[PDB]
């Protein structure tokens, strides 16, 4: 039924349509309308129900979320097709540096059109209008990513890390942070915005960074089929997985296909839904390329960072350093978090691992060589709220050093 | 020198053996010494010495909810050990295998006296009980007579079944959430409840039961390190948590007037505590659990694998720590039946701690019994209640998750 | 440039210094910034600043039994008074001469409302209170009448006593003490009774 492109390779023709359907979209009243859709994702939360109780509907920090999202675009993407547009909803692709941010959503005002009139971007911005609030982003230049390889930004090397593991689970850990970053960039300082919880989902960069992750995360079900296992079935988090996925089951969305497919179980054949990608490929490489991509990472030896996410109660970001058992410090990397008030607590049951190796070896450090005197490795977490003071790290648990053994379940070749 | 002692089971210990163990004890009691027992008796609760002694907030001392933990407690027994022996006992703290049933409690704990014939003079006791300096009591235990034996079938035991469980997780990490529940139960069934007893995390210390059942706990343990050993990973070294095990659990490491024993203060490095038999020359007679070999027991384990099964899990807080929690799957329409139960220990002096991971019970059998498949969607209740009868509630405790544990089909291609 | 301002007495002050105050702190009350009022009334006390903000056990800023104090206030006021002279307040923040007796409170303190001949229009004085954001509540003031002038004789004051014995300490330590207590007084002599005033800690800072 559709087809997902890139907002680069979307044409002028192309984007007109985009351009014109949002802009319908957002006159849209009704509760499939814009204004109603954003709710979905959070505030206001509708998600348990109406009732006063009430938490942010999407879900965080659980397996569930990557089947959440994945369901939240198709409703956008249904929304458009209603009003006429003409292809899926593009995906910006963070992973590769950005020169600039795209023209689609920066330009403020779209003066092209036969009659040349100027109107606003609808791409460009909305506004929430139960806070009678606007929506606004702060963002940070550094987004302009430079790396050693060029190619290998922090997003990619996060991706691809999430990409190499046969565990959904522990997929899903590594694949929700990468997702996170964008919201973190974009929203900025600014409450209202990509970077808080409840009004994330007005900016319509939302749903184009999502359908990106939603690209990404299909790309690993493809894989996993690459890879021969059930890309479908799930080991864990059954228990989130069983519970319909609201609002979707509720008759506030009217969209048909998003009520049965509200099981995010179903949520995982995107085929359903209908909807392909032009192309699926991270970075330049193919599925069967990522794959072979990947076993080559296994060979060498890592050392990983684990952390294991309490979750902070307002969007926080986190740093990390290494030390050296003497003053020396590092910066071993940082990675951020989103979650509003409403968020509805969530901790991740399994570890957060980051690749610390690099960095180590810059310190011209080996893992075998002792990072602090009493356990071997001790860090010091440095932890910000987007805003305010800093969080308590008493609650938080140890540092977790992690040595990877690389031997997997690969052999070169079978015997014929 | 016979340095090298062995922990037997109790029933198997000759009148003789239990003679020296009744005289040693009973010394052991009266050692005011810090390597005493009620000196020794301090480490793991109150009073709390984790913060240095002179000192305010004083959080328990002994490592619950964390990875640490059975290290911690492996050593504990060891110092009660060789204080023991420093009493002239002989042989090594006998443990109490819990898991096989129990017709009644053992003799030598459970009779208030110890007629002996060595003079004829009637004597409390010293295993029975002991008392609290602390706070003016003495220790009291009300067990439930339903632990008696009553197999489903024959060895079939809830401990059995739990400790299997905890068996059969291959990473450390995963082993010791199940592994430290189980060891809660005992705590629980003879603790009852009475304030001052195996129930209450401060008061367990006091009961010398305690040292009988860690000592069957800290054999469990050992059985899993040969398992592991059989496994082919390496018993002593643990995957997870490299880092906390480096660091040093107090007050064992404490080395001064505290801890008199030279052995546990250079062993208080949890990585250390391991290779038990070498550093702390103890053994056990036998490595087994219930009849089966570890070959045995290995094999045993693969079955239970190959069987789809569901679980629930629960993510324990362990805030409101002494409590009981029981869990009962409910129809939608019909019956509820009791899904089964678990204990926390945990005293108001404890540190908070939470389980990084989820702990898993088995649904399954219950379900087969209500013929609720899987897919079926029924509600588990789970109600938490102190161990003085009350009702906690639940409501903060996040809802547990119910996960299905398949066998992949009939993996076909991996294996013939 | 006129960078040096003069702080003289509030009696002193012309009726057109008193207008421009008038008008600075009402625009002053109203700055939503952190230079704001109500941001700087956090300084010293309720909302606890000091450990940082984002956290939990929050102690009230402000150095209070200590040698620092004096130090500290003396930046407080000035903070104040940058951010009037933002607002455009052509001179310094006035002090009130406690230590003399006083026949009556300050009228630019103390009448409820300013009725300017700038266009007639009746406004509250912004002097006489401000209204605390953090707790829905107002700033309230009860004094002792008992403050008016009585003297022993003359000149001679509570007051003056007590001031004149700090000033006569040599160290400077020695004389803080002395100095803080007196400074105390007209917290409790404004606040009185009122739970939210001069009298409370946290309270204190709101009021002009
Ligand atoms: O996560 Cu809910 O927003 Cu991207
Ligand atoms: O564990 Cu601390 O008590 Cu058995
Ligand atoms: O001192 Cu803090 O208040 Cu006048």
């Amino acid at each position: 039924n559709k087809v997902r492109h890139d907002l680069s390779t979307l044409s002028e023709r192309d984007i007109g349509s985009l351009k014109y359907a949002l802009s319908s979209l957002q006159a849209d009243t009704s509760a499939d309308g814009f204004a109603a859709i954003a709710s979905f994702h959070g505030l206001p939360a509708k998600c348990n129900d109406s009732h006063n109780n009430e938490v942010a509907c999407c879900i965080h920090g659980m397996p569930t979320f990557p089947h959440w999202h994945r369901l939240y675009t198709l409703q956008f993407e249904q929304a458009l097709r209603r009003h006429g547009s003409s292809v899926a909803v593009p995906y910006w692709d963070w992973t590769k540096p950005i020169h600039n941010i795209p023209h689609l959503f920066t330009d403020k005002e779209y003066y092209d059109v036969w009659r040349n009139k100027v109107m606003p971007n609808p791409f460009a911005r909305g506004y929430v209008p139960s806070h009678d609030t606007y929506t606004v982003r702060d963002v940070q230049e550094g987004l302009f990513h430079l790396t050693s390889t060029g190619e290998h930004s922090a997003l990619l090397n996060q991706a691809l890390l999430a990409l190499e593991q046969h565990d959904y689970c522990d997929f899903a850990v590594q694949f929700e942070v990468m997702h996170n970053t964008i919201h973190y960039l974009v929203g900025g300082p600014q409450v209202y915005s990509l970077s808080s919880l409840h009004y994330a989902s007005y900016d319509p960069i939302f749903f184009i960074h999502h359908s990106f992750v939603d690209k990404v995360w299909a790309v690993w079900q493809a894989l996993q089929e690459k890879r021969g296992l059930p890309s479908d079935r799930a080991d864990c988090a059954v228990s989130l997985m069983t519970q319909n996925m609201r609002p979707f089951h509720y008759e506030i969305n009217h969209n048909q296909f998003t009520k049965k497919h509200a099981v995010p179980n179903d949520v995982f054949k995107y085929e359903l839904l209908g909807y392909r990608y032009d192309n699926l490929e991270i970075g330049g490489m193919n599925l069967h390329e990522i794959e072979k991509e990947i076993k080559d990472k296994q060979h060498h030896v890592r050392v990983f960072a684990g952390f294991l996410l309490h979750g902070i109660r307002t969007s926080a970001d986190v740093q990390f350093q290494i030390c050296k058992t003497s003053e020396d410090c590092h910066h071993g990397g940082q990675i951020f978090v989103l979650g509003g008030t409403k968020e509805m607590a969530w901790a991740y049951n399994r570890l957060f691992k980051y690749d610390i190796t690099h960095a180590l070896h810059d310190a011209h450090i080996t893992p075998e060589d002792v990072f602090h005197p009493s356990e071997p490795f001790f860090i010091k977490v440095s932890v910000t709220a987007v805003n305010g003071t800093v969080l308590p790290a008493s609650i938080l648990h140890a540092p977790t050093i992690i040595y990877e053994p690389g031997l997997d379940h690969h052999e070169d070749h079978h015997s014929s | 020198p016979r340095s090298r002692l062995i922990r037997k089971n109790v029933d198997r210990l000759s009148p003789e053996e239990m003679n020296e163990l009744r005289k040693a004890l009973a010394l052991l009691k009266e050692d005011k010494s810090a390597g005493g027992f009620q000196q020794l008796g301090a480490f793991h609760g109150e009073p709390k010495w984790c913060p240095s002694p002179e000192a305010s907030k004083k959080f328990a001392c002994c490592v619950h909810g964390m990875s640490v933990f059975p290290h911690w407690h492996r050593l504990l027994t060891v110092q009660s050990e060789n204080a023991l022996r420093r009493h002239g006992y002989d042989g090594a703290l006998p443990y109490w295998d819990w898991t096989s049933p129990l017709n009644h409690l053992p003799e030598l704990a459970d009779h208030e006296k110890y007629v002996d014939p060595e003079d004829g003079v009637e004597k409390h006791n010293p295993w029975f009980d002991g008392h609290i300096d602390t706070v003016d009591k003495t220790t009291t235990r009300s067990v439930q007579n339903k632990l008696f034996e009553q197999p489903e079938f024959g060895h079939y035991t809830s401990i059995a079944k739990q400790v299997l469980l905890a068996l059969e997780q291959d990473n450390f990490c995963d082993f010791e959430i199940q592994y430290e529940i189980a060891h809660n139960y005992i705590h629980a069934l003879v603790g009852g409840a009475q304030p001052y007893g195996m129930a209450s995390l401060r008061y367990t210390a006091f009961d010398p039961l305690f040292y009988l059942h860690h000592s069957n706990t800290d054999r469990i343990w050992a059985i899993w390190q040969a398992l592991q050993k059989y496994r082919g990973k390496p018993y002593n070294v643990a995957n997870c948590a490299v880092t906390s095990m480096r660091e040093p659990l107090q007050p064992f490491g404490l080395s001064a007037n505290i801890n008199t024993d030279h052995v546990t203060k250079e062993h208080s490095v949890p990585f250390n505590v391991f290779d038990y038999k070498t550093n702390f020359n103890y053994e056990y007679d036998t490595l087994e659990f219930n009849g089966l070999s570890i070959s045995q027991l290995n094999k045993k384990l693969e079955a239970i694998k190959s069987q789809d099964r569901f679980f629930a899990g629960f993510l324990l807080s362990g805030f409101k720590k002494s409590s009981l929690v029981k869990f009962n799957i409910c129809t939608d329409s019909s019956n509820c039946h009791p899904a089964g139960e678990f204990y926390l220990l945990g005293d108001e002096n404890e540190m908070p701690w939470a389980y990084d991971r989820v702990f898993k019970y088995d649904i399954t059998e219950k379900l087969h019994d209500l013929k609720l498949h899987a897919e079926d969607h029924f509600y588990i209740d789970y109600e938490v209640f102190d161990l003085k009868p009350a009702s906690l509630g639940k409501d903060l405790f996040k809802q547990p998750s119910v996960i299905h544990e398949p066998r992949i089909g009939h993996h076909e291609g991996e294996v013939y």
